[PDB]
């Protein structure tokens, strides 16, 4: 349960590392968006 | 002969050397170091090493075989680095001045304001509509 | 507090005039003060301080010095500081003299 | 993501291995092949037919489904 | 010059010797045998060398060993570094009665 | 071992004489010790186990002299056992010495893990005694018949055919002397004493409650004659906490044979406890600790103020009187508070007025109700 | 400024208009107008793009 | 058969033009030197390099790890699903193609317009409405690395 | 006070109380058999067996999963037989 939060932190850091130039885009799909951490919800 | 001997001393700390972390010194000729292999060892210090560099967490280099401490290596968390500048802000000049006095000068020059003796600034409040 | 348990109690009422004198002196000991200061008027002007807010008044006088880039404090600086330290003027009609009068 | 047997010291690859998932996963495999007959089941004939048509028929033929174009359940 | 040369030579000869590990003793179990725990090698029983002063060797001594056969070498300084308590403990604080007023 | 007991307490020549006799004997021990083979067995065994020897954990024994052993690196090894290792001292989980080179099993290391109950083993019971507790005569007899006499003299019960009582509950107002009596009975019979106070067995993890109960009773069995004192049984006793109750109840009267361990539990609120916890088949002795009466209160005052220097004027009876509203703990608080009052006035020798003020203040430390 | 925009963009209209929109709303309007411009494949942002972005957002 | 494997490891600070700090994958931290001839400028913190497992000297800076988990996470069959197989999601397909396809297919639009393209999209809904299908279609139609 | 200090002195003079390991009654044990067996046999490591390759039922080539150490492709000694070993089986394995 710990490793999942520590990994979400790394996902957040790698996501925020997106410079404007990369031709890289991302899709996330879920059936229970309420359970999703509000950290991701931030613009 | 002394030139030969000193050349050998220099030859001791040549590559490859295993990096580790410095624990507190024991005596003038020895100290305890924890190699990056994970293990800890009680190791002779090479007498050429300048002692002042031996901070209790410094990164050091040890002989690969004997683990001999032979070199001292010369030494952010996230996107917490904001990467945005006052040039990017849309002209909030009054707020720019207020915040810059409130935090920026305390971050840069808190030692003078400690010389004032005031426990230099600790907290500011920002209020207004969102966005 | 039952007798076999913890044995004693000590009361800490808000600092009085003499206590305000001490605390102001102690927290001003490090600050660059100026002749012509009258700290006793300042202590008299702050009725019912809790002690911590006197550390606050020293802090605010120093902040007034600092935001003006002055490394010294004067009587006026402390006097406008105390105004910021009032903060109990936010009582007003609500419950000031009604209900919980 | 392959499984290769390499030299114990020089670490050169000198064998290609069948992938191994896990011991528990192999324990999940049926080797005894139990024996309870369909006749031993009573009253469940409709449920039996549903399960059979859903599972066995795709294994048996695949022609009756593909002739219709449906995805078998 | 000769003294310096001799110094360097003996230094190199000692530099050939390995790192002798670091361990902490859990229980002395009579002369010539003492138990010590070392990083993840684990807990080993070891015969003490000629210095033999075992009653000096308290538990948790941070004692040094031999790199081979682990033979006890010397007691080393103690491991204090009480950061486990120091996250919370205030040690001996600075607060003193003269800064207390009233 | 410890020094004997010196039981004059007033500073008198008798005390000095007893201390002098202790001094003399200890000096003779000094003299004796200061005033000063098996090499074949050594060269055989202590050289087969050539130093250094590692420490690992025995997992299983497969043959008469072959065992499976793990080490701190987590590896697993099938290795023979040399003949001198005591087989019956070897079991799964046992810490075992191993030859460094070929991992040979060369002796069991006496256990130094399971630290929780390891510190839980009190061994510091000798602070109290039946003498130190006064006035609990009927309760003393009850506890003696229940837990003590079966341990000291099981002979009567084996001759009679009785399976002796092996679980007791103590109840009453706090400060009446329940924990005191528990520690005193722990002292009178030198069977080892284990304490675990109520809510401290309650734990956040799903396991540690019942697991803690299990290892507590396991260590109690291992020490064999032992006392398990469950203080504040209330917190657990009044699904998970009920499961901890279930494990404790099963360990009290369940499968297997429990053996010699005695169990004494203490509560303030007996009427609130779950009837299952008070198993009338298991909890066969319920002992009330009521508030001390006049004779008792006199005894408690005497024992607690005995070690005190006293003036002439103290009217001890008038100190007692009242309407028996104070337990023994309140009396000890009275003693300490009177001592403080005497010290304030500089009296190293307490007086009656000290006790009067002490009792008045302590009684003022009661109640809050206006009407 | 970092965007392209056309010569006919009338910023003063949105400066004077009553809606009490925030700076975050400014950024949202500008990004959305650029997105409308990209939607029509037009490489430059027109006044109609700002119009549609302004009315598309806020209240 | 005469050949011997070299030890892989990530590199760190270049102490000098010759002494470098490599970090063997799940291993210790060393200070080592490049062999003789390899470039030194490209040896920057974050370049996978092979190490001779006798002197640990740097040789053969490798491009970067693929981590076969990721290889499986790319070379996976998404199906032949086209947009004409998803139905009733036309507005949502428009949004997804506008946020994920167009910024990739036509980055020069976002270059000239100067808009920072949205980084990613979140698909949410009840189970079995087409989110995974949407992703499958985007994978099967856009000729890229998925 | 002198009682206390000289009690520490007694503790120091008598030294640390001996800690044992368990060497049974002396008459029970040893014989040359113990040392001979120690120097002659092999302290085997323990492994899980896995994926009996059985590429020809002639060179079986079983995989092993020695825990916390490694996994190897290995063969039987001249003593054990193919019918003895199965997949899993928690086999024992020589150390070199
Ligand atoms: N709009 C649609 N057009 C065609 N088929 C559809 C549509 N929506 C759903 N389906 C069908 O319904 C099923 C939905 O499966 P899919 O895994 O794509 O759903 P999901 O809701 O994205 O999944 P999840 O529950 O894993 O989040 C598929 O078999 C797909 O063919
Ligand atoms: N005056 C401004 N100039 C430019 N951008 C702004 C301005 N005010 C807010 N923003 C936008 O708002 C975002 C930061 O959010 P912010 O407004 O600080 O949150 P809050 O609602 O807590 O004030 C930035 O991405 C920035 O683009
Ligand atoms: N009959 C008694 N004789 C002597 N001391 C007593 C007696 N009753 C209570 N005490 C005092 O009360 C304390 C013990 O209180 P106790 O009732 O054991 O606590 P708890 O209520 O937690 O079990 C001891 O310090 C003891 O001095
Ligand atoms: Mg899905």
């Amino acid at each position: 349960d710990r490793e999942i939060q520590r990994t979400l932190m790394e996902l957040l850091n790698q996501m925020d590392g997106f410079d404007t130039l990369h031709r890289v885009k991302m899709i996330m799909a879920t059936n229970r968006p309420d359970t999703l951490d509000p950290a991701l919800l931030r613009p | 002969e002394f030139l030969h001997a000193q050349e050998e001393v220099k030859r001791i700390q040549s590559i490859p050397l295993v990096i580790g972390q410095f624990l507190e010194a024991v005596d003038q000729n020895t100290a305890i170091v924890g190699s990056t292999t994970g293990s800890n060892y009680y190791v002779r210090i090479l007498s050429t090493i300048d002692r002042e560099l031996l901070k209790p967490n410094a990164s050091v280099a040890l002989h690969k075989h004997s683990n001999a401490l032979v070199d001292v290596l010369p030494p952010l968390t996230s996107d917490q680095k904001p990467d945005v500048m006052y040039a990017d802000i849309g002209g909030m000049d009054i707020q720019k001045q207020e915040v810059r006095e409130a935090v920026e000068l305390p971050l840069t020059h808190f030692e003078l304001y400690k010389q004032i003796g005031i426990d230099p600034p600790r907290g500011v409040l920002m209020y207004g509509p969102p966005g | 507090l039952r007798p076999g348990r913890i044995d004693r109690k000590i009361e800490f009422p808000p600092p009085n005039e003499e206590a305000r004198l001490d605390i102001l002196k102690i927290h001003s000991r490090k600050m660059n003060l100026t002749r012509g200061i009258n700290l006793r008027k300042i202590a008299e002007l702050m009725p019912g301080a809790s002690g911590a807010e006197v550390k606050g008044v020293c802090t605010e006088a120093g902040m007034y010095a600092l935001r003006e880039r002055r490394v010294h404090v004067t009587q006026e600086d402390f006097e406008m500081a105390v105004a910021k330290v009032m903060q109990k003027d936010s009582e007003k009609n609500m419950s000031i003299k009604k209900l919980w009068k | 993501g392959d499984l290769v047997g390499v030299n114990k010291d020089s670490y050169l690859i000198l064998e290609t291995l069948p992938t191994e998932y896990d011991s528990r996963v192999k324990a999940m495999e049926v080797d005894e092949r139990p024996t309870e007959q369909y006749s031993d089941i009573g009253g469940l004939d409709k449920q039996i037919q549903e399960l059979v048509e859903a599972i066995v028929l795709p294994m048996n033929h695949k022609e009756k489904f593909e002739n219709l174009g449906i995805q078998p359940p | 010059l000769n003294a310096k040369v001799r110094l360097l030579r003996e230094e190199l000869q000692l530099l050939q010797e390995q790192g002798s590990y670091v361990g902490e003793v859990v229980r002395a179990m009579d002369k010539k045998k003492v138990l010590v725990k070392v990083h993840p090698e684990g807990k080993f029983v070891v015969d003490v060398d000629k210095n033999i002063d075992i009653n000096d060797v308290t538990p948790n001594c941070r004692v040094a060993l031999r790199n081979d056969s682990y033979t006890l070498h010397k007691i080393l300084p103690n491991k204090v570094d009480p950061l486990v308590s120091l996250m919370m403990v205030e040690k001996v604080p600075d607060s003193t009665y003269e800064m207390i007023g009233g | 071992s410890k020094l004997p007991l010196v039981t004059p307490h007033t500073q008198c020549r008798l005390k000095l004489l007893k201390l002098e006799r202790i001094k003399d004997y200890l000096l003779m021990e000094e003299e004796f010790i200061r005033n000063q083979k098996q090499e074949e067995e050594r060269s055989k065994v202590d050289d087969l186990r050539g130093t250094p020897m590692s420490v690992g954990t025995l997992e299983e024994i497969i043959d008469d002299n072959h065992a499976i052993v793990s080490t701190s690196v987590g590896s697993e090894h099938y290795v023979s056992i040399l003949s001198f290792v005591d087989k019956d001292l070897l079991e799964p989980g046992c810490s075992v010495l191993l030859n460094h080179k070929v991992h040979a099993v060369i002796g069991v290391l006496m256990d130094d893990t399971d630290p929780l109950v390891t510190v839980m083993k009190v061994e510091k019971a000798p602070q109290e005694t039946y003498a130190d507790i006064g006035g609990l005569d009927n309760q003393i007899q009850e506890i003696k018949e229940s837990v003590e006499l079966p341990l000291t003299h099981p002979e009567y019960y084996e001759e009679m055919g009785i399976k002796p009582p092996k679980g007791v509950i103590l109840y009453g107002p706090p400060g009446t002397g329940k924990t005191l009596l528990a520690k005193a009975v722990a002292n009178q019979t030198s069977a080892t004493f284990l304490r675990v106070v109520g809510s401290e067995l309650i734990q956040k993890y799903l396991g540690d409650g019942p697991k803690l109960v299990r290892e507590l009773f396991r260590v109690a069995e291992e020490h064999a004659p032992s006392i398990v004192f469950i203080d504040e049984i209330d917190a657990i006793g009044t699904r998970e906490i009920q499961r901890t109750m279930l494990e404790l109840l099963n360990q009290l009267d369940g499968f297997d044979s429990r053996g010699d361990v005695k169990v004494i539990m203490a509560t303030n609120r007996i009427e609130t406890l779950d009837p299952a916890l008070i198993r009338p088949g298991r909890i066969d002795r319920k002992i009330e600790f009521p508030l001390p009466d006049e004779k008792t209160k006199k005894r408690i005052f005497q024992i607690h103020t005995s070690r005190m220097t006293l003036a002439d004027d103290v009217t001890l009876d008038d100190l007692i009187m009242a309407k028996d509203d104070l337990s023994g703990a309140d009396i000890k608080a009275i003693c300490t508070e009177a001592g403080l009052m005497a010290l304030r006035e500089r009296r190293m020798k307490v007086t009656n007025e000290d006790f009067k003020k002490s009792k008045e203040n302590v009684l003022y430390k009661k109640q809050e109700g206006t009407p | 400024s970092k965007m392209n925009l056309s010569e006919e963009v009338d910023l003063e209209d949105y400066v004077a208009r009553p809606d009490k929109i925030s700076g975050a709303d400014i950024n949202s309007i500008c990004q959305e107008s650029g997105m409308l411009a990209v939607r029509e494949n037009r490489y430059i942002v027109l006044a109609k793009d700002f119009e549609k972005a302004y009315k598309t957002v806020i209240k | 058969l005469q050949s011997v494997g070299q030890i892989v490891g990530e590199v760190l600070k270049q102490l000098t033009e010759e002494k470098f700090i490599v970090k063997a994958t799940n291993g210790p931290r060393y200070v080592v030197g490049c062999r003789r001839q390899l470039d030194k400028s490209k040896l920057k913190p974050g370049t996978r390099v092979a190490l001779d497992m006798t002197t640990l000297t740097i040789m053969r800076y490798l491009p970067r790890e693929v981590d076969p988990l990721v290889y499986n996470m790319s070379h996976e069959d998404p199906g032949n699903v086209s947009y004409s197989e998803i139905g009733g999601l036309s507005e949502q397909i428009r949004e997804l193609r506008e946020v994920i396809e167009l910024p990739l297919t036509n980055p020069e639009l976002f270059q000239r317009v100067g808009i920072i393209p949205p980084k990613g999209c979140l698909l949410y809904g009840p189970p079995g409405t087409g989110k995974t299908l949407l992703a499958r279609a985007v994978a099967s139609q856009l000729d890229c690395n998925f | 006070d002198d009682i206390q200090q000289l009690l520490k002195k007694i503790n120091e003079l008598t030294g640390i109380k001996e800690s044992d390991t368990g060497l049974a009654p002396p008459a029970l044990w040893d014989l040359a058999a113990d040392k001979q067996t120690l120097q002659s046999e092999q302290p085997l490591q323990v492994a899980r067996c896995t994926k009996i390759i059985n590429a020809d039922s002639e060179d079986p080539k079983y995989i092993i999963n020695v825990k916390q150490f490694a996994k190897f492709v290995v063969d039987l000694s001249d003593q054990v037989a193919p019918t003895d070993i199965e997949e899993g089986m928690r086999v024992g394995v020589d150390r070199n």
